[PDB]
């Protein structure tokens, strides 16, 4: 800091650093660690056990599994991969399996397979199966309509008269 | 005009698939660590939870887009240790086992081109760069070793040259053209790939479609943050500076001014993100459509998967997107030939079964529409319907009958 | 949207009639203006979300119409557009606020490893298949359909 | 098969020319034919008027 500068600021105008008024040293102000808290749970028709993810923090600042999505508390880390069930992030998914408990694992991307490729070998089907699949698509949604006068004011003339000062906001 | 030669070209199509999964905490953004502001914010009801919901919906759809584009194969396929692909060199698109992350050389080139305290966070993607690279590896290995069969069902091994022969038949060029010119085709493919590498290694603007997405989201967040500096009619933009100097009664009014302004700023941000997310979703749906109908199959749709007659495509991953290398057949050289719709022989009108009639000025031949390969006109190349007095432009010639000399002896 | 009617938006009460029945005009108009601003903002938020969602539904409906035309009325050569496998035919079924397609596909089921060759030399001539590929069972060469051993 | 066209080439050309004439008569007489574009013009103009 220059001798005339007392406070620093960030893009948001919050204080970035201050110079202590008694001893002329610069102290950075970093707001104390925070983050979202997410709950990973099987449905309540199955179990009331949950796991808690503290997002983008280490497990020291708060068994316990540190992932790049955060600190996952309550889920046992399992080496075996499976199909993703409840996604957490950064390749980690969780599920309720066997007693029973919540597990965390790196999600599987599919079975590992190799093709028996060679320059003079071809696989040609000898039999076939007819399969039927179901594809479901939305086409329409409920045709709602909202009356601004009844919603905003109802059966009140004074409110309606004030609403008229806002012009076309309703008819649009 | 009928082409006499051809060139194999490779084009690069870059599509956005996902955008950064942001999440904004209205209380920390609007009020931070201040209870008085939070209590005023509660008088606005659900205005916040609908923003957390909208941003969550976006964050979820960013993973949905990636999964639908890349997770189209039930199994992870891998190439054999021996790259006996008929002269076709794929070493620049296949995984490099020596890297800390099994990405291809070209993918490494792509990743080198694209470059909290206020309640604004970024969530990680569900599928890491490693998982995406593995998916593109599986799709590429399937395409190379089994053609389109892995898309419909099981991966059925086939020699690459024969696979290309089918791809050539699919564009109206008899498979014998490929085999006779297999060395030329492999050399043209390898050179085209080298040109792709040189372009990506030298043209920064090639990935602009993805860089703009990164820029639009980053700037939007910077704008949101910049809004914390606005007064919105209040004596000060800093909430703590209002609270530390004025008592409750009027301070609540000054705080309300900031809450209205900052809440409006968040609503503007979320609305722009929902519209941009819709744009990204449309792009991701297009990318998934191309993946299915170009990489897993062969496209008959003109210019859907690059210019030329589509043969095959190769996916490559990129930051927040996918890059398709489209391999196309392009006619290169042509000659002016005289033609005719039909030939009269004994009063019979002969039409080609496949191809067209051409003349070099003295003799009539039948040849493939997309590649000059003259053949003698015979009864096994043409069919008879009607007679010469109906067809406009019919010419006189002779049709050789391969059976006649067989019956004379 | 309905829950928003319960919010005060800075007013002494969320109930408009309760404001009007206790305060006279001059200040009451101010208290009413606070509710009008908040409720009008609530409607604008609702409508904006509905327009975006409607765009999503329209894109889905356009896709459904495209499938109806190119799968039910015809036969699709587009891979995985109308379900997995080689598309044969599809059947529409209605559903609440949507459409359900039953996609009938041909899927290869069993395969064998055959030896192949791109061409056969005979009298010095190179013979290529008109349709299908050349296969060998280890002693004899045959020509067979690409998608079905015959 | 392509022989159908050549045997009926005169018929096909006459049907094409008549169909085009019908398109011209429709566009010259049916104002509503371009409604999909007129609505776009109307939606933006009204929005500005609003
Ligand atoms: C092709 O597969 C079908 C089944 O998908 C086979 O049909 C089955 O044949 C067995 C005989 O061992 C019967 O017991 C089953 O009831 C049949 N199933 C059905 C649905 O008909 C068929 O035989 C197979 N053909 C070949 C040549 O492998
Ligand atoms: C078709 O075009 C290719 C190039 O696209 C020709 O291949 C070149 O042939 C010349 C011979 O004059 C060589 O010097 C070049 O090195 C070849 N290039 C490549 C990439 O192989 C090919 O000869 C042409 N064929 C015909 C019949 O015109
Ligand atoms: C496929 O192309 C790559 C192009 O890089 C070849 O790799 C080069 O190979 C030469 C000799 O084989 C080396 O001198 C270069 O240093 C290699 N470059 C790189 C980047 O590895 C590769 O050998 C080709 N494969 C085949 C089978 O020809
Ligand atoms: C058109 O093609 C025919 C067939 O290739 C040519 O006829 C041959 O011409 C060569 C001389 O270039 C003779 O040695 C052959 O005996 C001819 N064969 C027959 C069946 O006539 C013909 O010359 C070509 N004409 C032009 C103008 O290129
Ligand atoms: C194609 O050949 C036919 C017969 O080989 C030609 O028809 C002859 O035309 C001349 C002149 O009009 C008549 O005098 C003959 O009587 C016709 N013969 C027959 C059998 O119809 C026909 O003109 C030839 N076309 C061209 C363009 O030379
Ligand atoms: C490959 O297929 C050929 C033709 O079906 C088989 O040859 C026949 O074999 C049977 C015995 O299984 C004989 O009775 C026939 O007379 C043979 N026909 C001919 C034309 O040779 C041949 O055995 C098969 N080889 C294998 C290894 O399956
Ligand atoms: C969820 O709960 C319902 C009602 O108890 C039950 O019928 C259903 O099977 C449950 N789901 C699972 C997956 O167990
Ligand atoms: C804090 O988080 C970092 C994240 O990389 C981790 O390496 C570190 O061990 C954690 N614990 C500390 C710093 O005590
Ligand atoms: C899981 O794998 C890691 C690999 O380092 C190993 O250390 C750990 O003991 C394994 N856990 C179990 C239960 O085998
Ligand atoms: C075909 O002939 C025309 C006649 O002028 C010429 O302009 C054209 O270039 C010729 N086509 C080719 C491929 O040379
Ligand atoms: C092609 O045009 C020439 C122009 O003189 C004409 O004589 C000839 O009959 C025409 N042929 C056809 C098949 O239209
Ligand atoms: C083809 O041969 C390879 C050689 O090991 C084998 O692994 C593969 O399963 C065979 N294919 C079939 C369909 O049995």
């Amino acid at each position: 800091f220059l001798p005339f500068q007392q406070f620093g600021r960030d893009i948001a105008d919050t204080t970035d650093a201050v110079r202590d008024p008694q001893t002329l040293e610069i102290l950075d102000i970093t707001p104390c660690s925070f983050g979202g808290v997410s709950v990973i749970t099987p449905g309540t028709n199955t179990s009331n056990q949950v796991a808690v993810l503290y997002q983008d923090v280490n497990c020291t600042e708060v068994n316990v599994f540190q992932t790049r999505a955060g600190c996952l508390i309550g889920a046992e880390h399992v080496n075996n991969s499976y199909e993703c069930d409840i996604p957490i992030g950064a390749g980690i998914c969780a599920s309720y399996q066997t007693s029973q408990s919540i597990i965390a694992y790196t999600m599987s991307l599919g079975a590992e397979n190799s093709v028996a490729y060679s320059n003079n070998s071809i696989a040609i089907p000898t039999n076939f199966t007819i399969s039927v699949t179901t594809e479901i698509l939305p086409v329409s949604m409920t045709k709602t309509s909202v009356d601004c006068t009844m919603y905003i004011c109802g059966d009140s003339t004074e409110c309606s008269n004030l609403l008229l000062q806002y012009g076309s906001f309703c008819t649009q | 005009a009928i082409p006499t030669n051809f060139t194999i070209s490779v084009t690069t199509e870059i599509l956005p698939v996902s955008m950064t999964k942001t999440s904004v905490d209205c209380t920390m953004y609007i009020c931070g660590d201040s209870t008085e502001c939070s209590n005023l914010l509660l008088q606005y009801g659900s205005f916040c939870t609908q923003l957390n919901r909208a941003l969550t919906g976006i964050a979820v759809e960013q993973d949905k887009n990636t999964q639908e584009v890349f997770a189209q194969v039930k199994q992870i396929y891998k190439t054999p240790p021996i790259k006996d692909f008929g002269g076709f060199n794929f070493s620049q698109i296949l995984p490099d086992p020596s890297k800390p992350s099994k990405r291809s050389f070209i993918e490494d080139l792509l990743f080198n081109k694209v470059t909290k305290f206020n309640g604004l966070t970024v969530l990680p993607p569900l599928l890491t760069d490693e998982m995406i690279a593995q998916y593109t590896s599986a799709l590429l290995a399937g395409t190379i070793t089994s053609g389109w069969t892995f898309g419909a069902g099981a991966a059925l091994q086939i020699p690459f040259a024969m696979q290309m022969a089918y791809r050539f038949n699919g564009i109206g060029v008899t498979q014998n053209v490929l085999y006779e010119n297999q060395k030329l085709i492999a050399n043209q493919f390898n050179s085209a790939i080298g040109k792709i590498q040189d372009s990506l290694s030298s043209t920064a603007s090639a990935l602009g479609k993805l860089q703009d997405v990164v820029n639009q989201n980053a700037q939007a967040l910077n704008t949101l943050v910049k809004q914390l500096s606005s007064n919105f009619g209040a004596i000060s933009s800093v909430l703590n500076d209002i609270l530390s100097r004025l008592d409750k009664v009027e301070a609540e009014v000054q705080i309300d001014r900031l809450i209205t302004g900052r809440l409006q700023s968040l609503q503007t941000y979320v609305t722009q993100q929902l519209i941009r997310a819709a744009e990204i979703r449309a792009s991701a749906n297009l990318a998934a459509t191309k993946m299915s109908e170009c990489v897993l199959g062969q496209s008959k749709r003109v210019d859907f998967c690059g210019k030329g007659y589509h043969l095959m495509s190769f996916p490559q991953s990129a930051p927040h997107g996918v890059v398709f290398l489209h391999v196309t057949y392009v006619p290169a050289q042509e000659k002016n030939f005289t033609t005719a719709p039909a030939i009269c022989h004994d009063g019979k009108a002969h039409f080609p079964r496949e191809g067209v009639f051409v003349s070099n000025g003295t003799h009539w031949f039948v040849t493939q529409r997309n590649f000059y390969e003259p053949q003698i006109i015979t009864t096994d190349n043409t069919f008879v319907s009607g007679n010469c007095d109906v067809v406009i432009g019919i010419v006189n010639n002779t049709v050789y009958d391969p059976l006649q000399p067989e019956l004379d002896s």
